[PDB]
């Protein structure tokens, strides 16, 4: 392998041809954002509840951003359920849902962004390369909204016209995109079980699990979106994610201190 | 039942971005060709990136670059093909249109005019997909993407050979290359050679709602455009696996 | 003289937000009633917002949000019902248009298509009026405004109810309630109760330039809304005060 | 009352409904930007006068931000008088008179930006929720162009097309949204007179005054916007509002330090 | 070969901001003449600065600011004054549009409506030309540019005087002031005194590829644009130096 | 002279009058961002080039950042020539070009802050007037896409369609305009010779000319854009740039240090 043929290659084949896709993955690997940490605050689970959840989360974020460099990613929740029900009612396609739930983790990151404003931290576009609030002490952390920017073009599910990828995927493709060193869904439960816990009375808390595993006991579309673990499998930089209790108050502080709440699911 | 159809009267055709590289030779014939195919039909033309992107990709991977950064530095390729072929019809009412214009207006502005052309790379960015350190989601699976969901009359994708071959027609391999009139979507996705399709695109022809077939057809050949969209078999027609309801 | 009238030949028609809650079996027969209107009016749509409004003022007032945050998170449940409801006519050449799109290049846009649907709710957003802690401007109040501001021949409210009544007729005191099928800006202004309009729009008809009446009918019975823009009396009228010259 | 007394209100019945707006006043009151002060800089009054006017106010707002975050909006002018005549003149509403006068509120946002921007005070959209400017030392202040968002949907006055909200009611409304602490309106008279001190000689001063004594001796009009004095009644955070002479120097910066220069108008 | 026409049906037509800032009595018949206008030819109109400017050139010089300061600054008289022009055609389905959707979607926006009107200063911005502290790239230039960069069929400046005269026919040395029917560009870029056009119009017109003749014309006496548009002489010729191919 | 002079003058005259033109000549002279360097970083000379150019430059501009204020904007290189040869093969006019060499640009500002970001530069529009990120020791950079908004307005050269102002132009004009101390043109020679010194074996290095005396010898189009030259010659605050080569290790640190490396080219 060199660049000259690779460089070669790219100027003569198809970028479909498996000699110019291997001679491309032995490329450098550069990081953009490795110190910061990439966390989901769940829209149904979290943001929807109102005060009583999200006003211990912010207190949580200001104290962590102390010494943790943070993007804070909304996701949608009761409203986009709402819209989705709507449309696909009326026959829309999955892009156009898509669309539609955008909107709602971006009131989401409104919502928040106005609780966090006095303490200097923004809600911005382009989470990952805003290099400015990112490096100041006083700031150290951004909200964004959590959802893919596919809207008209999202894939859709094999079946259905719900679409699969949304915040959940939003944030763990940012996480991955940018190198970062660590990704937190922040939800309403203690982590993974054996069966959803609102639910079943008797399921089984799973501290650690890979993605092989878990869809060997049928817990592919339970805490997280089920193409997140199809994405983490394919992940160069974020190879696990770590899913814990916004509403036990510390949780994430916790967890942004190296400790083992919570289920980690790993790639492999 | 499969959602509706926003567009039914669409159709949308790809122009490959090596196409638009042959320069003047190619387009000149290519724009007189849509220039009368203007009062047929409602057309979305969507460009692809080509050779600059190659190029974008070179540096950008020698600087260590991921692919959802790749992903939106390839996709401005395919916009200034984008305007370079809209700039050339413009004496006929046709401008390029922004991606979300042509995710929300569409309708709108083929009310106002006859054709509009837009980027054929998908907003994927830099949520682009790990995996491969090059954009999967590219030209042809952008313009299927919307294709599909509109629910259009048909994508057809103008490239720079006559369709689909065993291998490479201009590779290594060429002497066994044997044209291929029709095949589908996944007998495709089974084989490992390179294409002059997306992968990709072969993905989303599985989820597809009502797009039943692609055609690929050689733009450097006169009238084949036209021909394609009146359903006349003059390249490789790509079976998506669609069925009418 | 009064300012003169920017687009004298516009309708100007506002949906409900709660008739976009009720989903197809509301949605399907409007849409089929207002594709059959295209040909006969110049169309200017605007959607209000409904429960999803009702949910962000839930959580944002828990949160203790003033009311000028409210404003724009409601405005957005009334742009997403314009996206739904235009997508339903994006076959007929309809597409959402943008507030500034609305606010500045109405005419070129009419003049495109037919019809276009935006959101109802005026941007007043952070600049929202204090004192009550819901935003007072909603979908009704835009839409009048526009309808004003572009001396438009009309404004028609498309509600889930016959009209106004002396009490909320899906309310505790629903048994007193008694239909009207007129009243005045000013005598429903004095009044305390709930009103299926916003109590901005009876000050914003007080200060009217143009709109003379504005009448409110049941989107839920088919041919209401057509007979209305033919000026039928077939729900409440809302007289504004204004005179002609 | 209750949260779920407020949501079963919500769902179920008209936003007009007095039982609703009664449970939705009773709600919690959180101020976004509590430690801010809104200023507005005149546009007649100060920026149309130039340098000797202009310079001096840079000057203040560069050494105020060391201990006074601030939020600077810029007022019209003459160029809005003259854009005002022509389109009155031509018969157009007050909703298309509105859009022509931020243009003008804007270039005098830039012309001041640009004098501070060697300073680290930078031009905004969206001053309320500059979370980041305003966390740092060494910015601490933003400038804004002070018309409000309301253009072609502006509610006119009851006589005529001159929009009746103008610079002085986006700068009160900003303050009263994001719950400031301070608004400051900068003129170029020492405060507010018993008749317009630029036409009548023996006008005397009025240190303090409420709204309800300005209406009954007939300055509803006079050195605010009247609209304003109504937003002030109906005001959540901010109930009280100071007039000051921008040409006197350093008047900017005693009021910042609490000095009663100037005029203190209350909502009651 | 010099470039290809874009656009070579339009006609351009640049109305001066000191003929707008006489308000109604000037403005009223020019709306009336260009309404009549609007079935006969396809008009980009664009607005100068007028008065406004010179106002926020005292403001902005004695604050000290720099010659790329205030070119947006003056930029944005011309953008009102266009507001103000559409507004008043709105009801003929004109509408301003923004500097990038003339530069990319004209031919779009010429096939919804018979005309529309934008800003003539061209968006050099900050990166004006330093030399004078006056903005050198005005309404006159940036109107010049666009229509030469078209290959418009035609560009005529509507003032508030009969054209070019040997001196400034409203100034101190008004009594020697002598009409000029007919110029050339060259001749008047070697004069020193002031002129009704900008210095720099003079400029790209030795550079332009396609315009032959520029025509500037007195908008206060009706039929004078209808006529020039007709390629009647009725105020000053220039000419640009650019011959047939 | 005087404001009313001046006034008086604008009001009653042709922006054209020789009269108006020297009263505002004699106007103050405002220096927006006086303390900061701009630097452009070579497309085809730099950018283009990889890793091997451009990570030794990220870390100089990190390093240098400490003690300088800086705006680098990017060149734009091959991609741009390509896009220049397709479209004036096919007759289009300079003004379409203008608009196809600024994506370029933009992909290579967009590559260059990706390596900057978490050194907390950004990429942004409107770079000198940047006032927070050039006000923070954390940052102090902020680099811009080099090419000018002429766009469909760029004025054509005498002959071709090529368009005669690109990035050197766009960020030549930036530093003028913002009355910055020193413009750095960063390429990949050692400065200016008497001819193309990848062309000529015995081409002589110049330490330092004039535009004049480069006229004299015919260098008016070789290392830098010649319209350059013209707007050098014109300008009232960067009266001298000077040309590096970025190829060797530190020279633009010795360059921002006051070392006489490379080539300074005067305007008289
Ligand atoms: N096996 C399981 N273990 C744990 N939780 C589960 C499981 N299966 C399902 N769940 C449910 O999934 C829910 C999390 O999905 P939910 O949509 O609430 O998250 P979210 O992040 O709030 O989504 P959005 O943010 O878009 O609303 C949990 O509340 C839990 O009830
Ligand atoms: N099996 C195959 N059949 C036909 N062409 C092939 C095959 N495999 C590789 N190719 C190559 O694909 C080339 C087309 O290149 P490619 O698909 O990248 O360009 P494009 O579609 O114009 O670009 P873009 O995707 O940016 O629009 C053909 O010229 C051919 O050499
Ligand atoms: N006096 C009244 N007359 C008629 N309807 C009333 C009256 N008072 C309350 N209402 C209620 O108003 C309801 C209409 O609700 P509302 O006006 O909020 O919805 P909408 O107009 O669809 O929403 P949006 O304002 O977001 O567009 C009616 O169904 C009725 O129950
Ligand atoms: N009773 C009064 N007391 C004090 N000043 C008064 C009074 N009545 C009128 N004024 C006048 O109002 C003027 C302030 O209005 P003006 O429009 O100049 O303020 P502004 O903030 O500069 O407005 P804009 O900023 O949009 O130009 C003062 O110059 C003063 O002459
Ligand atoms: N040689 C000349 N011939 C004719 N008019 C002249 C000449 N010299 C100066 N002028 C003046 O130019 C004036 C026109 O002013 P100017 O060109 O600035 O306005 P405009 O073109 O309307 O403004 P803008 O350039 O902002 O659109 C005429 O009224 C006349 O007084
Ligand atoms: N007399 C000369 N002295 C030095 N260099 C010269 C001379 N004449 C020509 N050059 C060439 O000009 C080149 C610089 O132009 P080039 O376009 O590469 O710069 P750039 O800043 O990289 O442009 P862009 O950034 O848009 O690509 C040098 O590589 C050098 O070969
Ligand atoms: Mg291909
Ligand atoms: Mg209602
Ligand atoms: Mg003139
Ligand atoms: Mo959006
Ligand atoms: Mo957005
Ligand atoms: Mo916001
Ligand atoms: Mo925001
Ligand atoms: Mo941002
Ligand atoms: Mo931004
Ligand atoms: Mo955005
Ligand atoms: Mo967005
Ligand atoms: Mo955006
Ligand atoms: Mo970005
Ligand atoms: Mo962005
Ligand atoms: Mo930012
Ligand atoms: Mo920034
Ligand atoms: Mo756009
Ligand atoms: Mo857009
Ligand atoms: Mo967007
Ligand atoms: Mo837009
Ligand atoms: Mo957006
Ligand atoms: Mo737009
Ligand atoms: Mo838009
Ligand atoms: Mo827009
Ligand atoms: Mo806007
Ligand atoms: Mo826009
Ligand atoms: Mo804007
Ligand atoms: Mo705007
Ligand atoms: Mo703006
Ligand atoms: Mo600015
Ligand atoms: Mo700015
Ligand atoms: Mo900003
Ligand atoms: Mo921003
Ligand atoms: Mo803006
Ligand atoms: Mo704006
Ligand atoms: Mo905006
Ligand atoms: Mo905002
Ligand atoms: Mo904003
Ligand atoms: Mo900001
Ligand atoms: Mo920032
Ligand atoms: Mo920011
Ligand atoms: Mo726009
Ligand atoms: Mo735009
Ligand atoms: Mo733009
Ligand atoms: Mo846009
Ligand atoms: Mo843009
Ligand atoms: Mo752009
Ligand atoms: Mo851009
Ligand atoms: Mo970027
Ligand atoms: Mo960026
Ligand atoms: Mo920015
Ligand atoms: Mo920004
Ligand atoms: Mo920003
Ligand atoms: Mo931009
Ligand atoms: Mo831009
Ligand atoms: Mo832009
Ligand atoms: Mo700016
Ligand atoms: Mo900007
Ligand atoms: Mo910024
Ligand atoms: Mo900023």
């Amino acid at each position: 392998n060199s660049t000259a043929e690779l460089e070669e290659l790219l100027m003569q084949r198809s970028l479909t041809d498996p000699q110019l896709q291997a001679a491309a993955a032995a490329a450098a690997d550069f990081r953009i954002l490795p110190d910061a940490t990439v966390i989901k605050i769940g829209g149904q689970s979290v943001i929807d509840r109102g005060r009583a959840a999200v006003y211990p989360l912010v207190d949580e974020i200001v104290a962590a951003r102390k010494n943790h460099k943070l993007l804070i990613g909304t996701g949608a929740g009761t409203r986009a359920r709402h819209l989705y029900s709507i449309a696909a009612g009326l026959g829309l396609p999955a892009g156009v849902l898509a669309q539609l739930g955008s909107s709602v983790a971006d009131q989401n990151a409104a919502m928040l962004g106005q609780l966090l404003a006095k303490h200097g931290i923004p809600v911005v576009g382009g989470a990952g390369l805003s290099a400015v609030p990112l490096s100041l002490a006083e700031v150290n952390a951004v909200v964004f909204s959590g959802m893919p920017p596919y809207k008209l073009w999202m894939r859709p599910a094999a079946e259905g016209v719900i679409p699969p990828y949304r915040t959940d995927a939003g944030c763990f493709l940012l996480a991955e995109q940018f190198g970062c060193k660590q990704m937190i869904f922040v939800k309403d439960e203690d982590g993974l079980y054996t069966a959803n816990p609102k639910t079943s009375k008797d399921a089984t808390f799973i501290p650690r699990i890979s993605v092989d595993e878990m869809k060997a006991k049928g817990l592919h579309d339970s805490i997280l979106e089920f193409p997140v673990l199809d994405l983490l499998q394919s992940a160069q930089h974020v190879r696990e994610v770590q899913v814990v209790n916004g509403l036990v108050p510390g949780n994430l502080t916790r967890a942004l201190a190296g400790e083992h709440v919570g289920t980690i699911i790993t790639a492999s | 039942k499969r959602p509706i159809r926003l567009l039914p009267w669409l159709q949308v055709v790809k122009i490959g971005g090596r196409v638009m590289d042959r320069g003047a030779d190619a387009i000149l014939p290519l724009v007189e060709e849509l220039r009368k195919l203007l009062p047929e039909h409602r057309l979305l033309i969507l460009t692809g990136a080509g050779v600059r992107a190659r190029h974008v990709f070179s540096v950008g991977l020698d600087l260590g670059l991921p692919v959802g950064s790749l992903a939106p530095l390839a996709a401005s390729e395919a916009g200034q093909n984008g305007h370079i072929l809209a700039a050339m019809l413009a004496s006929e009412g046709v401008s390029y249109v922004e991606h979300p214009t042509v995710a929300d207006q569409l309708a709108i502005h083929l009310s106002a005019t006859r054709a509009v052309v837009g980027s054929a790379f998908p907003p994927y960015h830099h949520h682009e997909f790990p995996g491969s350190r090059i954009p999967p989601h590219r030209a042809d699976t952008g313009a299927f993407l919307l294709a599909d969901a509109f629910g259009a009359a048909g994508l057809t994708i103008v490239e720079n050979v006559d369709g689909i071959y065993t291998a490479d027609p201009n590779g290594p391999d060429r002497g066994q290359a044997r044209f291929l009139p029709e095949t589908s979507a996944t007998d495709l996705a089974k084989s490992e050679g390179p294409l002059p399709v997306d992968r990709a695109l072969l993905d989303v022809m599985a989820t597809a709602r009502h797009i039943e077939r692609v055609q690929v057809v050689n733009g450097l050949v006169p009238g084949r455009l036209t021909a394609a969209l009146r359903g006349e078999h003059v390249g490789t027609l790509i079976r998506t696996g669609v069925r009418p309801a």
